[PDB]
């Protein structure tokens, strides 16, 4: 059972970075938004190997099931934006960012391999859904209540930012000097 | 998990007996009885599906007594 | 491909149109949910009946007529035999006129049952779509008994009257049907007037005034549904 | 599967999301590369919690709140992509450098 | 044990009533709901005074500490939203957007920030940093049809959600460099060897710590946001979101890195000698008034980082006294920026000329809150620089004080340029207000809190350096609670 | 055969197998519903004759030829606007004077 | 204990695809109606709420009464998030 | 390009046993015994669909194939495998093929949860009434790539309408499981049917959760059934929805995989709210829906197979009640669909979670 | 209300229950059909 768990790691660890190279490098943005679920399903499959059966199911429910769906509803609302695609926009600075990422990856692999990690040989997770909900109300209670205020505010603003103002669209309510509706009073001017 | 002791009596023997019942009284069945007729198809369905082309429900030739 | 723009979207309803009222094509344009324009493309079933009629005598053309309003049937044969018989002044007997009223009223029911079945499935509940077929199949056999085929191509109406008299066990078989059907008419009313999910699909949806119905030119249960009280059997 | 291989994979996803953050021209693929960074973080956070302190798992509870912030950052983020798309007719990061002399 | 978060949970109840009344009353709430958030913020300040006498307990299973350093920064962010509400009561009502929906997003940024100062766990730091960050992007794109405000919230999201993932990878490493241990005091007991893993987890967290305080390799969001964002949000992000990033810097780099200390004092030295240069020379070539106050905030974040690299009991005291007097300078200058941006459009310099005879209360208020930002005597910003340089010379740092002084006199030129085009330009040299100024009323909606926010900050700028003997006592109590 | 419009009708295809290849024919006008179920039975007898090795002959063949022309392209007459066309809003001048 | 050998085989049969995937890298309006976004937007807020309630409800009788008032402050503050979306016509369609 | 050599490095290293152990498919007998019971669970639900819907219409249903339609699910599924499935001309290819796969592999993988029979349990995972609601949320993605890749305007409209419907009814379905996960003190589907095995009928969860069974029942049928579904475009909002350009073997996943979703929904109504593999006293009289004796050879063969399949027999009742609800409720429009899972089923699913508590 | 919402579900779910009683009573009736090739209906 060790060899079947070992080669299913690299079957999933290659599936995530191929899908991660798929969301980044593909020319079609829609193909990237579907391969983005291939990133998230593999990492949610990688938590089953890491004894994280709740966070595995919490990743399929939120990342694949909600966030990837929300990407796709927004990908297919912007499809008529630009079919021009000047990939060589102004210069070849699209390869100037290929050495900073590999410089970060060479930095982290220099750290990961040489750092002595304090591996604890304690038998882990006796049904870790009760040890994850006892932490929501004893240790991490105050993150748990503030994450509720975070989701309210992320619903107040995103409904505000993405609604179509059909209440009163031509309503410049007053004027000292004239301000357009739903636009900041600092008007653009060229000196 | 036996081969056919408590499985061959379910897949082969008793579906031919429900087919003796289903061919006899399905359209002429009652309203309380037809609820049990639908359950007999529904329970014995892996056996009724196996001995399905080996029984035909086509009606008999008519007498033509004139 | 299929982009996502901001202008109003035109959807083509298509001449395919899997519905029982023929082959219509609407180029309805949408504003998210509201429609702003719609053009009906008709003539997918234009066979040219006004050009055939100039090369048919009346007994040649009586088979042709019950195909315009093929839901009805003998309503088309009603006008067709009436047009030379009210021009030549040919008298129709009173018995032949009474069978014509019998045949046209059973056609109006079968016309209305063919409208009602699709319409109930269009507005919601589609379990009566299969039980109004059976109600029409009784009228189908009252037409198959007296006349020929089923519901159309029933050459019953003639210039001097009607093609043949009724069969023997016929008048006692409307009285078996028309006394069985009339309980089921009120079942259809209490399908839509009750269950007030259907009244929120049908109140104010496609409202045409009385003054615009006469101007646009309507007749039957669409004119009279605006409070006009104009019926050509009475007028 | 060792601890080192989970972190190299997580540092590789963090590397891939950085390349997707700077090189991509569509404004939604920039957000799609941020979710690669926040899932790079979670792979350390559960990779640590599986191998270090597996009895009282804290990096699995911490990996929950990362998912809930990244769900709230993407939801708020796509409303900003929908706000810039309603005025500017494009979603192209090279045409949002308006504040240039 | 939920008595230590009473200053923040008074605000969450205030957060809900200003949102629910927008649903119930429906834009008739906006005639009463900002003054409820003022007494909800005043009631959150007033419950920090009985908490001052308590002997600094650590509540909520170790994930929150209610010391004086936590209480000082909780009062700065609550005073930041207090002056922001006084500014935005007319500025976002004149935009046409809803007033109650603004102050829900504005008070969530407060309790995000008020919880950063007292946070002690890695999980609670990141959640409260996200509550300040997510609510910031919604506020800069709140007007939402401008293509400057929309490009502001875009560019701030993609660096904000990026830098909070740099900050998370460092926070995930601190979970891994110790054996578990999301607690920051329990981290310092477990790691002290200063390996390469602790340095990468240090640069990663000060890549996200210094996103909020905006040192110049990470300042790049600040001038692009600050002219696109709504101007009260600019007044909040420069004061509240900067003090929360500075409260994060003390509670993270001293509680969780007491071993590695000469490294981040070396990095924040680079972050300060580059903030004072690039903040106070790129403000020198500016035309817009909010963009001139954008590089101003970057440069005067470098002055606060003079007290942060010296690491003494007077170092963090000058870091905290300058942050207090910086509040009543960017709540004063941004008030007069708003109060001028309502009476006319195009709030940029050279359109300010010919004042002091038309809007003298705006002219006296903007001058005295820009002159102290340069640090002229006897104003409050002068004494803030003096104690930052007294604590600079006290422990080495002779090149930071000299760079703190040579860049303060470059700072005098662009701050006096605005006072040049308000009092020294003749009445034949005004561009706007040439018989165009609307003859200021102080009787319309929102302009009466905007005047009491103008007046109370200039009084706390003229007199808050003269009468800063209690403020030096109120700050030096808080520095006993640092390690 | 386009049955009763097969004599004199200017737009009727005379038989559906001028367009598509057909398997079973069904005379009637209309047929009974029993009569079409016989044509299903005649169709069901025709499916059973089909061998599995003749699946390749079910695909169409492309004897493609091409030619260039000089016909003027016409704008599409059927555009999607009916009610908001610029002729329904008001009667035009040189018509309303006689009204 | 047999789904994991099955679940290995669902991924072990797709390793031939991962070899070929790495070689691959080396008049039609849809009207913009913002309800496709806004219905998934309010779903993202509440799919994240409900995944916080699964660790609470499994260990529900093992936590106490103060951990039940604590979970109410979570829930009752996203009742406000739901009734915001009704009154502001976020989920109107 | 350092990862170009990487994906072929562990490819052949795993391929040496990926072909060698490829012949031994379903080597456990209780895995193969499940998949036969999984298949005939679906093949009943296609037969029970066409026969109950004919009974409420007073027509027969499929005669003349098999005895009485027993092979009518098989020929309807075998003709789709034999049809020459050809893609649309201007369309995607990879997104078109994985269109139906993302819809139906979730309702196939999450069939591993259901413990039908006391002696047929594939794996008792640590969760599974939470792993089911997580896996079934992958299905709105497949309705987006079926809509996108089919490359006609009307199936994008049907793809955005089918996805936003499954979005709306997953969150009250999540809270309806949260009621019976609060009563059962866990998510284990063996532990859930163990709390109902105490008194047979009077300890079932439908007697304890009368509202939460109704929240689960309306939310399940709004994601699998045919009654609240606009994929029949009788309102002509689309041409035929997202299942328009799908023919042949790809449509068979859309056709028969909507009956796997109906059975799996019904298999969990009869686990959560009704006791899975729970039933009253076996030695009963002739009127116990059985034979006429007290110990028949036909009754010793019933309870041996009812011991391996009782939850599916209970699931055959809610498959029957789902068809009986199709010909009862009106075909409701999409504006009143999404005003039910948000404005009605979401508060009453949240109220029930607080009433499952003390409150 | 919290009591008004859980009691707004019983007024419909009972009405659905007496809708299923009607549809199940449609199955009580004998299928009035014409099996074609074995029961051909007599023409007039």
């Amino acid at each position: 059972a060790t060899l079947t768990q070992t080669i299913t790691f690299f079957a999933l660890a290659a599936a995530v970075i191929i899908a991660a190279l798929g969301v980044v490098l593909l020319d079609n943005v829609v193909y990237s938004a579907f391969l983005l679920g291939g990133v998230f399903l593999s990492i949610a499959g990688l938590y089953i190997l890491m004894n994280a059966d709740f966070v595995s199911a919490a990743q399929i429910l939120i990342y694949v099931g909600a966030v990837n769906v929300l990407i796709l509803f927004a990908i297919m609302l912007v499809n008529k934006r630009e079919t021009y695609t000047p990939v060589p926009g102004r210069w070849l600075r699209q390869g100037g960012a290929a050495v900073v990422s590999l410089g970060v990856f060479a930095l982290l692999t220099k750290m990961i391999l040489q750092t002595p990690w304090q591996l604890s040989s304690v038998p882990p997770t006796p049904d870790s859904i009760t040890t994850i909900g006892q932490h929501f109300f004893s240790d991490f209670l105050l993150p748990f209540e503030l994450a509720s205020v975070l989701l309210l505010m992320a619903l107040i603003g995103a409904v505000v930012l993405a609604r179509r103002e059909l209440v009163l669209e031509p309503e410049p309510i007053l004027g000292e000097e004239v301000v357009p509706p739903l636009e900041l009073p600092e008007r653009p001017r060229e000196p | 998990g036996v081969y056919g002791a408590l499985a061959g009596l379910y897949l082969l023997v008793v579906p031919a007996i429900v087919y003796a019942y289903l061919n006899a009284r399905w359209y002429v069945a009652s309203s309380f009885e037809r609820a049990f007729m639908y359950f007999l198809v529904t329970f014995f369905f892996p056996g009724l599906l196996l001995l399905a082309p080996f029984i035909n429900f086509r009606p008999q030739p008519r007498s033509l007594n004139s | 491909k299929i982009e996502t723009r901001t202008e109003p979207m035109v959807i083509n309803m298509g001449p395919h149109h899997p519905s029982m009222h023929g082959v219509l094509r609407l180029m309805v344009t949408l504003d998210g949910e509201d429609v702003i324009d719609c053009e009906p493309v008709i003539g997918y079933l234009h066979r040219g009946m006004e050009k055939i009629a100039e090369n048919r005598t009346n007994i040649m053309f009586i088979p042709y007529v019950s195909r315009w309003d093929y839901a009805a049937g003998m309503f088309n044969e009603a006008v067709t035999v009436n047009a030379p018989e009210k021009l030549a002044g040919i008298p129709v007997p009173k018995r032949a006129s009474y069978i014509r009223v019998i045949m046209l009223e059973l056609n109006r029911i079968a016309n209305h049952l063919l409208w009602l079945g699709p319409f109930l499935a269009d507005v919601g509940a589609q379990t009566p779509f299969f039980y109004i077929f059976r109600e029409r199949e009784y009228i189908y056999d009252l037409f198959e008994a007296a006349t020929g085929m089923r519901f159309i191509n029933n050459n019953y109406f003639r210039i001097g009257g009607v093609a043949a008299d009724l069969t023997y066990g016929w008048v006692t078989k409307c009285r078996d049907f028309c006394d069985y059907f009339l309980p089921k008419v009120d079942e259809y009313e209490r399908l839509i007037t009750n269950n007030p999910i259907f009244v929120r699909r049908l109140q104010g949806v496609g409202k045409i005034s009385r003054e615009e119905a006469i101007n646009w030119g309507l007749s039957g249960p669409m004119l009279r549904a605006s409070g006009v009280k104009w019926d050509l059997r009475k007028v | 599967m060792q601890l080192t291989y989970v972190l190299i994979l997580a540092a590789l996803l963090f590397c891939i999301g950085i390349y997707g953050l700077v090189t991509s021209r569509n404004a939604v693929r920039v957000l799609m590369s941020i979710e690669l960074l926040l899932n790079a973080v979670n792979l350390n956070l559960i990779g640590f919690a599986n191998y270090l302190d597996g009895q009282q798992i804290k990096g699995q509870v911490f990996a929950v709140f990362v998912i809930t912030v990244a769900a709230a950052e993407a939801a708020v983020g796509l409303a900003i992509i929908l706000a810039i798309y309603r005025n500017r007719d494009t979603v192209d990061m090279e045409k949002f450098n308006l504040l240039k002399w | 044990n939920a008595g230590t978060i009473l200053p923040e949970t008074i605000l969450i109840v205030t957060l809900l009533v200003v949102l629910l009344a927008d649903l119930i009353q429906g834009r008739q709430a906006d005639r009463w709901t900002p003054y409820f958030a003022i007494v909800g913020l005043g009631g959150a300040i007033a419950t920090m005074i009985p908490l001052w006498t308590q002997p600094a307990t650590i509540s909520f299973f170790g994930s929150f500490i209610s010391d004086h350093l936590s209480l000082f920064f909780r009062g700065l962010i609550a005073l930041s939203a207090l002056g922001t509400i006084l500014m935005s009561i007319r500025y976002v009502e004149q935009t046409g957007s809803s007033l109650g929906e603004f102050m829900t997003i504005l008070l969530t940024a407060t309790v995000g920030g008020m919880f950063i100062a007292g946070a002690q766990e890695l999980v609670f730091i990141f959640v409260a940093l996200e509550t300040l960050s997510i609510a910031s992007y919604l506020l800069t794109g709140y007007t939402k049809r401008d293509s400057r405000s929309n490009e502001a919230a875009l560019k701030y999201l993609l660096i904000g959600a990026a830098s909070s993932a740099i900050f998370l990878y460092g926070s995930s490493l601190l979970y891994g460099l110790s054996g578990g241990h999301t607690q920051l005091p329990a981290i310092a007991q477990a790691l002290s060897s200063e390996s390469l893993g602790l340095v990468v987890a240090l640069v990663f967290v000060i890549a996200g710590i210094s996103f909020k305080i905006s040192a110049v390799p990470f300042h790049q969001w600040t001038p692009d946001v600050y002219e696109g964002a709504p101007t009260p949000v600019v007044a909040f992000l420069s004061v509240g979101s900067k003090a929360a990033g500075f409260a994060l810097a003390i509670r993270f780099l001293t509680l969780a890195f007491p071993s590695v200390t000469d490294q981040w004092q070396l990095i924040f030295t680079v972050l300060a000698i580059l903030s004072m240069i690039l903040g106070n020379v790129v403000a020198l070539a500016q035309t817009s008034m909010k963009r001139m106050l954008a590089y101003s905030s970057i440069g005067q974040a470098g002055f606060v980082m003079i007290g942060f690299v010296v690491g003494t009991e007077a170092g963090y005291a000058s870091m905290l006294f300058y942050l207090l007097v910086y509040l009543f300078m960017n709540l004063g200058a941004f008030t007069c920026v708003i109060l001028f941006s309502l009476r006319t459009g195009t709030d940029q310099i050279s359109e300010y000329a010919g004042l002091y005879q038309k809007d003298p209360l705006l002219t006296l208020g903007l001058s005295l809150c820009l002159l102290s930002l340069g640090g002229i005597p006897p104003l409050a910003g002068f004494f803030g620089k003096i104690y930052l340089f007294w604590a600079g010379w006290q422990a080495g740092a002779y090149g930071l004080v000299l760079l703190g002084l040579l860049t303060s006199v470059i700072s005098i030129y662009y701050y006096i340029r605005v006072v040049k085009m308000m009092v020294v330009k003749e009445p034949q040299e005004m561009s706007e207000a040439v018989r165009n100024y609307p003859e200021v009323s102080w009787s319309s909606f929102g302009l009466r809190p905007l005047q009491v926010g103008l007046v109370m900050t200039v009084i706390a700028t003229s007199l808050a350096g003269i009468l800063a003997n209690p403020l030096f006592n109120l700050v030096n109590t808080a520095v006993w609670d640092v390690p | 055969t386009g049955g009763m419009f097969s004599s004199d009708s200017y737009s009727a295809v005379r038989g559906v197998d001028k367009l598509i290849p057909v398997d079973v024919y069904l005379p009637g006008c209309p047929p009974r519903p029993e009569a079409i179920m016989d044509a299903i039975v005649k169709l069901r007898k025709k499916i059973a004759n089909e061998h599995i090795n003749e699946r390749g002959n079910l695909a169409q063949t492309h004897r493609l030829f091409t030619a260039k022309h000089k016909m003027k392209p016409v704008p599409p007459i059927l555009t999607g606007q009916y009610l908001n066309a610029p002729s329904r809003q008001a009667p035009p001048p040189a018509l309303a004077a006689a009204m | 204990g047999y789904e994991y050998f099955l679940g290995f085989l669902i991924i072990c049969s797709l390793v031939p695809v991962l070899a070929l995937a790495a070689s691959a890298l080396l008049g039609a309006w849809i009207q913009f109606n913002v309800r496709y976004y806004m219905f998934a937007l309010v779903f993202v807020i509440f799919d994240v709420e409900t995944v916080f309630l699964y660790p609470w409800a499994v260990a529900f009788h093992q936590l106490g009464l103060l951990a039940f008032i604590e979970a109410l402050i979570f829930i009752a503050i996203l009742v406000v998030a739901l009734v915001y979306a009704w009154r502001k016509r976020a989920l109107e369609w | 390009x350092x990862x170009x050599x990487x994906x072929x490095x562990x490819x052949x290293x795993x391929x040496x046993x990926x072909x060698x152990x490829a012949k031994l498919l379903w080597l456990p007998l209780p895995m193969l015994m499940m998949l036969i019971v999984a298949t005939v669970g679906v093949l009943v639900a296609v037969w029970l669909e066409r026969k109950i819907s004919a009974a409420v219409q007073q027509r027969i249903g499929p005669e003349y194939i098999g005895p009485l339609g027993i092979l009518a699910p098989l020929a309807d599924g075998l003709k789709l495998i034999f049809k020459e499935d050809v893609l649309p001309a201007n369309s995607d290819r990879w997104l078109f093929t994985l269109g139906p796969a993302v819809v139906v592999i979730p309702v196939f993988l999450s069939y591993i949860i259901v413990p039908f029979g006391q002696n047929l349990l594939i794996s008792n995972l640590a969760m599974g009434v939470f792993l089911w609601i997580a896996l079934s949320s992958i299905a709105p993605i497949g309705l987006l790539m079926a809509g996108y890749a089919s490359n006609n305007k009307y199936s994008l409209l049907g793809g955005l309408r089918a996805a936003a419907q499954s979005i709306s009814y997953e969150i009250p379905l999540a809270l309806a499981v949260l009621a019976v996960a609060m009563m059962s003190n866990g998510l284990g589907t063996v532990e859930i049917v163990e709390q109902q095995s105490q008194y047979g009928i009077l300890s079932w969860n439908v007697w304890r959760q009368p509202i939460g069974f109704l929240v689960f029942w309306i939310a399940a049928l709004a994601e699998c059934e045919r009654l609240p579904f606009d994929l029949p475009e009788a309102e002509e909002e689309l041409v035929a929805g997202y299942q328009t350009e799908y023919a042949g073997m790809k449509f068979a996943l859309f056709y028969l995989g909507a009956y796997v979703n109906l059975v799996l929904s019904a298999l969990l109504v009869s686990v959560l709210y009704f006791g899975g593999w729970s039933f009253p006293i076996p030695l009963e009289t002739i009127a116990n829906l059985l034979g006429v004796s007290e110990t028949n050879p036909f009754l010793q063969i019933a309870f041996a197979v009812l011991g391996i399949t009782m939850t599916l027999i209970k699931a055959y009742f809610f498959v029957f009640l789902a068809i009986l609800l199709r010909w009862t409720v009106p075909r409701v429009r999409i504006d009143q669909l999404l005003d039910l899972g948000w404005k009605f089923l979401l508060p009453v699913g949240l109220v029930n979670l607080l009433l499952t508590a003390g409150l | 209300q919290i009591t008004n919402y859980a009691k707004e579900a019983v007024q419909s779910a009972k009405y659905i229950g007496q809708g299923l009683s009607v549809t199940f009573d449609h199955m009580r009736r004998r299928p009035i059909t014409v099996q074609y090739p074995y029961e051909k209906l007599i023409p007039s």
